[PDB]
């Protein structure tokens, strides 16, 4: 049952480092998604022109 | 042992609903930035022309 035990805890920390990762890839998306937006606005405008 | 093993793994299972839920905001908007990039270049292609 000992066994069992630490196969368990180690498990969790490393789901833990994996949901701890997810968050951090996701958030640098927002701010690369709104960079290019703007940019994409800025460009419609010289077509326009 | 037996009882405390059992309350990690109902913890275990939380977090692996966590983690999932956790990858498909990031697997979402990973196709959202996809579909914004090519709008980019047919926008940028339409203003050399």
């Amino acid at each position: 049952d000992e066994e069992k035990m630490e196969i368990q805890e180690i498990q969790l920390k490393e789901a833990k480092h994996i949901a701890e990762d997810a968050d951090r890839k996701y958030e640098e998306v927002a701010r690369k998604l709104v960079i290019i937006e703007s940019d994409l606005e800025r460009a419609e405008e010289r077509a326009e022109l | 042992d037996e009882e405390k093993m059992e309350l990690q793994e109902i913890q275990l299972k939380e977090a692996k609903h966590i983690a999932e839920e956790a990858d498909r905001k990031y697997e979402e908007v990973a196709r959202k930035l996809v579909i914004i990039e090519g709008d980019l270049e047919r926008t940028e292609e339409r203003a050399e022309l």
